[PDB]
């Protein structure tokens, strides 16, 4: 039994979600503080894209993945950005193909940045632990470890839009995302969390090693303050959203949609700060900026 | 005395000032005024050889103007095809620190030297397919900063003992040794009937060696700093010095002065590697700045330059024919300019 | 050091007694040279790519 | 230097045998090896190559998926496995080194080869001269045809000569036209272009008397041509 | 062409056997070495294990090569440019050279002329990254040398006692005030242990650091 018969209408009145044919003081402020986080996300990704591209300087692996954190944010803020000017009444003019063209822009966007951000956990552990000074460097492995973030990123993002969603089961599927369906997003918040705990456990291990080797012989301070800012940036800004989408996908009546619209504004927060706590430390990078 | 022969020695260095400018009719910027220039010389990196994993520190044509060699610090010495930038030959060296090539004239052999104080002779034509070391020249004190082949048992070497030398291959001696110079030897060139050779030291100052007798004929100085690179005018009247004062200086060997300056206010680094070309109206110098100037040779006018490389320009040479010019660099990579 | 002061001596004095011919006239072999050789030079007059081994 | 070979002798058809051939004195490891194998009673015919570390195995046409070549560089060793032998592969396999390289001498030494007798889009490289009488002392002048233009695009005609003193093994003599081999005296010179080639000695001796041969290498499978004996 | 095909061949043979040996020698560590004449590198060298001399020795599955470059007695200016991209520059000095002098200049102290060359390593335009472990030897010799004779002699100001352990530190605070790129480059410095084997322990914990502090900095995480 498949409806892609039932308009938008149906879905978000089969759901608890409501329309909001009419525009709210929460709904004009929500639109101001995104417009105000995508044009800040799209701006900042453009000067750490710029300049990681304009400067021999950065033409190595590590900054070759910075600039795809770069262009992968930014193509956080241009869905976020479109997400936008289709809320509130817009909703109203959605179809099913446009709405899931919407939510696909977000599911890819995000997803590619959480890559990149676990990628870059690899890349430095790998860079940490090896025992040669110069190591005449290939770009081959930051390509290939590109192209899989984007490939993960596309097929996450298009699963739902074809095949992994409630237009078949109406009654087992979310109450925030009326048609993606728990199992998608079980998956898709599993997949982040265990994102994170690989991050947490790389960055773990660096510090440790740094810490007995070079402690046997203040670089301590420095590592563990970059540290705990890549991985703060990234527990502030998604914990709010993985326990909400968990708490969708399993408990009923549990009251989850209030918080929605901030929790994903927080989300998309995170891709704005990327190109500053990536950029940050590096004093000459940082000063390229003009 | 000490003093006695001083305030004579002092002299003497008169009557030799005294002289040159009494031949110092007419400055070669005068007499070159009314040459139509060169023309904005555009050359363009035609093949790019890669493979070397260090810097490049020397390399030397062969005289069929298609093979060449090249040495750096990773220990190896490569004999490269030009024309289809494959490698023929990949001679591993005992000693890493390499800063010097020659390809003999007959391309049977190729010899490198360098911190080791031993001039290597490698042997390319052997019945057994695989480049065997012949012999190792070692009697130098110090480091060998240039060698050139006269023939495939002679070998003229320089080094860092203030002393150039010329060997016989087969006995392994030096057949003859020049001394006089009062700084380290940095760079010899041999004239095209490989009876003279012109040799550039630290003392910033060039002397003119008579490679039978053994005795310098003339001494040219003029330069403020160290000299890098020499290399004669094709017709072997005549001779260029590359030195840290980032001047290139164009002296003549019958009338024993100097004629041009190649400076240019916006060089201050030091000249690395100089060479001619086949006509000698032009001078390519290859400077630390990491590029390469090409200079008009009669007029003293930068018309040209061949910036690829990233880091400095150790070494460049031009083909016996002047179809090509390549120069190396720090950078591994050896560029054929054409 | 008193070899040293000897032998230099008898250096500069052979290096003084030799011919040295005008500048004026050496000036003009390398221009006339350079002009003898100039059409057969590759560099200085770019050959069409039809001969060029490159 | 020397290149010796093992196997060959007397075997009923349709057996497997295997040829052995020894390198020593030289270094292996670097050489592009070939089979060369010659008929009781007819001239040389190219069988088998490998490239150095194994990277390329060519075949000639009546043995092609019949014969398994392969190299041992550690042991100095190479190896050729024969199935299913047939009546017609009664020869003589020589067993030659070749190495590329710019200005190289392929086909410059040669085995003694092993005796094998079973019991019971092709260059035609073409010379219609045969038991040619000559005297010592003469110039003689040997000419050879192909079917096709041997001048390459960059100017080099892969022909190659060849010479068998009675009962040796092949000697070469001319590694490409217009060159001279290591080891042989400058009486030898040849001069061609396109598809016309000659071979020309100036005085000879009672030491070069012989069979020559001409060899193309423009593109496998390298076809030899007949015999030139001179008489004598 | 089919000569021409396996041409490429050999070219191709020749690259991958120059990559297995770029990356074999990237394993290896350079170390330059340099110091005085007397200063007790021929004893370094002893505990580890004309021209440019080469040794070769291995600890803890690391390789380390130290070039001993004292014998060639020319211009270091032309020559010290090969050394670029060592991991380190071991120096040593003597302790117990503070009282003497060289043989050959009149009043110019030993351990003065030590600082002289340490100046121009520290602060030369090719070493502007490399970390310097600095071996101060003799350490037995100079607490002998200490108790009998003053620290004056050498150092005209000096507030401290004739005690081994403010008089060397004086020296090796001393010589590590020559860098002016503080934040650069770390000065490692060690005093000659005999029996425990030390020494070469040292090199390892010291060439670790450089290492691992530079790691740092590729991957940006520093
Ligand atoms: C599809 C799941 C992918 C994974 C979760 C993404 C995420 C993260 C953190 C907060 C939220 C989400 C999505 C929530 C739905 C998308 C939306 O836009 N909701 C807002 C909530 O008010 C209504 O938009 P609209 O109905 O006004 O168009």
């Amino acid at each position: 039994q498949c409806f892609y018969n039932e308009s938008i209408a149906f879905f978000y009145n089969r759901s608890g979600k409501h329309l909001a044919t009419e525009w709210n003081t929460v709904s004009k402020l929500v639109m101001g503080l995104g417009i105000t986080v995508c044009i800040f996300i799209m701006l900042a990704n453009l000067l750490v894209m710029v300049a990681i591209y304009v400067n021999r300087r950065f033409h190595f692996p590590i900054y070759y993945l910075m600039a795809n954190l770069a262009a992968a944010d930014f193509f956080a803020g241009l869905a976020y950005f479109y997400l936008m000017f289709n809320t509130g009444p817009n909703t109203r003019r959605l179809t099913v193909s446009t709405w899931l063209l919407r939510q696909g822009l977000i599911d890819t966007s995000l997803t590619a940045s959480v890559a990149n951000l676990l990628a870059i956990a690899i890349e430095r552990h790998i860079t940490v632990f090896r025992m040669q000074l110069h190591t005449r460097m290939s770009n081959r492995r930051v390509v290939v470890v590109i192209v899989v973030i984007w490939t993960m990123a596309i097929v996450m993002g298009a699963i739902p839009s074809v095949g992994w969603n409630c237009i078949c089961d109406i009654e087992n599927c979310s109450n925030m995302a009326p048609l993606y369906s728990d199992s998608y997003l079980v998956f898709w918040a599993i997949f982040n969390l265990v994102t994170f705990v690989v991050m947490v456990v790389l960055y773990a291990h660096i510090f440790g090693y740094v810490r007995q080797r070079t402690m046997r012989m203040d670089t301590m301070m420095s590592l563990l303050k970059t540290v705990v800012i890549v991985l703060g940036a990234f527990i502030i800004c998604w914990t709010p959203g993985l326990v909400l989408l968990l708490l969708d996908v399993c408990c009923p009546q549990c009251d989850v949609l209030a918080y929605e619209k901030f929790f994903l504004l927080l989300a998309e927060f995170n891709s704005a700060m990327n190109p500053i706590i990536y950029s940050y430390r590096d004093k000459e990078m940082s000063a390229t900026f003009r | 005395e000490l003093d006695q022969l001083r305030q004579e020695a002092e002299q003497l260095k008169n009557q030799i000032r005294d002289a040159r400018k009494a031949c110092a009719d007419a400055t070669l910027s005068q007499i070159t005024n009314n040459i139509d220039p060169v023309g904005r010389i555009q050359m363009r990196t035609r093949r790019t050889l890669r493979g070397h994993l260090a810097k490049i520190y020397a390399m030397h044509w062969g005289t069929d103007s298609r093979l060449l060699v090249s040495a750096s610090q990773d220990g190896k010495l490569i004999i490269w095809d030009s024309y289809t930038t494959n490698k023929v030959h990949a001679i591993p060296l005992r000693s890493s620190w390499v800063m010097t090539c020659a390809y003999a004239p007959s391309g049977n052999y190729v010899a490198c030297g360098g911190l080791d104080n031993i001039c290597s002779i490698y042997n390319l034509k052997t019945r057994e397919g695989n480049v065997r070391v012949s012999r190792e020249l070692a009697g130098h004190t110090g480091y060998l900063s240039c060698c050139r082949f006269l023939d495939d048992n002679q070998i003229v070497t320089s080094s860092g003992d203030t002393t150039c030398a010329l060997w016989d291959i087969e006995t392994g001696q030096q057949t003859t040794t020049f001394t006089g110079h009062t700084g380290d030897v940095m760079s010899l060139s041999l004239a095209p009937d490989t009876r003279l050779f012109v040799s550039g030291a630290c003392d910033a100052s060039a002397k003119l060696w008579d490679v039978r007798e053994g005795m310098c004929r003339q001494t040219f100085t003029g330069h403020e700093s160290d000299i890098n690179a020499i290399c004669f005018f094709p017709n072997g009247n005549a001779f260029a010095t590359g030195s840290d004062d980032a001047t290139c200086r164009l002296f003549d060997l019958r009338a024993d002065q100097e004629l041009m300056t190649y400076s240019h206010d916006n060089i201050i680094c030091g000249i690395t590697s100089v060479s001619f070309s086949k006509s000698g109206r032009l001078l390519l110098a290859g400077y630390d700045d990491f590029n390469c100037n090409v200079w008009d040779a009669l007029k003293a006018d930068r018309a040209g330059v061949l910036a690829g490389h990233d880091n400095r320009v150790s070494c460049l040479g031009v083909t016996d024919d002047g179809m090509a010019v390549a120069t190396g660099s720090w950078d591994s990579f050896l560029k054929i300019w054409n | 050091s008193i070899a040293q002061a000897r032998k230099l001596v008898e250096q500069l004095k052979m290096e003084a007694n030799i011919d040295r011919i005008k500048v004026s006239k050496a000036a003009a072999d390398l221009m006339a040279y350079c002009e003898a050789h100039a059409k057969e030079d590759p560099l200085l007059t770019p050959v069409p790519a039809s001969e060029n081994p490159f | 230097v020397q290149l010796v070979e093992s196997g060959g002798g007397l075997v009923q058809p349709g057996g497997s045998r295997k040829l052995s051939c020894s390198a020593s004195g030289f270094a292996f490891s670097s050489f592009g090896m070939h089979w060369v194998r010659q008929a009781p009673e007819k001239g040389l015919e190219w069988v088998a190559y490998i490239s150095s570390g194994s990277g390329t195995i060519y075949y000639a046409d009546t043995v092609k998926g019949r014969f398994t070549i392969s190299r041992d560089d550690p042991k100095n060793t190479l190896f050729l496995q024969m199935t299913s032998l047939r009546s017609e592969d009664t020869a003589m396999y020589y067993c030659v080194r070749s190495i590329y390289y710019y200005g190289s001498s392929p086909f410059d030494f040669w085995g003694q080869g092993t005796t094998l007798t079973v019991s019971s889009s092709d260059i035609v490289m073409t010379q219609a001269t045969s038991s040619v009488p000559v005297t010592p002392g003469e110039s003689v002048s040997i000419s050879c045809r192909s079917s096709k233009s041997l001048l390459h695009s960059n100017g080099n005609t892969y022909l190659y000569w060849f010479l068998q003193r009675p009962g040796q093994s092949p000697q070469l003599l001319i590694y490409r036209m217009s060159n001279l081999a290591s080891g042989v005296p400058d009486r030898f010179s040849g001069s061609g272009s396109g598809t016309a080639f000659t071979l020309t000695i100036s005085r000879l001796e009672a030491e070069d008397v012989g069979v020559y041969y001409c060899m193309q290498h423009l593109e496998y499978p390298l076809t030899f041509g007949a015999g030139t004996k001179l008489e004598l | 062409s089919a000569e021409d095909k396996a041409a490429v061949e050999r070219s191709k043979m020749i690259d991958r056997n120059l990559r297995e040996d770029g990356e074999k020698a990237a394993r290896e560590v350079k170390l330059l070495l340099l110091g005085a004449g007397e200063s007790g590198k021929s004893t370094i060298v002893k505990q580890m294990k004309t021209g440019i001399v080469e040794t070769h020795f291995t600890f803890k599955d690391l390789h380390f090569k130290m070039f001993d470059v004292g014998g060639q007695r020319s211009e270091r200016k032309k020559w010290i440019h090969c050394f670029e991209g060592v991991t380190a520059i071991i120096f040593c000095v003597a302790l117990s050279d503070y009282d003497l002098v060289l043989a050959e200049d009149e009043e110019m102290n030993r351990m003065h002329e030590s600082m002289k060359l340490f100046d121009s390593i520290c602060n030369n335009k090719w070493f502007t990254d490399t970390s310097i472990i600095l071996f101060l030897n003799k350490k037995d010799l100079f607490e002998e040398k200490i108790k009998k004779s003053p620290l004056t002699i050498c150092y005209p100001e000096y507030a401290g006692s004739n005690t081994y352990e403010e008089a060397a530190a004086y020296i090796q605070c001393q010589f590590e005030d020559l860098n002016k790129r503080k934040d650069t480059k770390e000065i490692y410095t060690h005093f000659t242990c005999a029996t425990d084997t030390k020494n070469v322990q040292f090199v390892f914990d010291a060439v670790t650091d450089v290492i691992i502090k530079n790691n740092l900095k590729d991957c940006g995480l520093f």
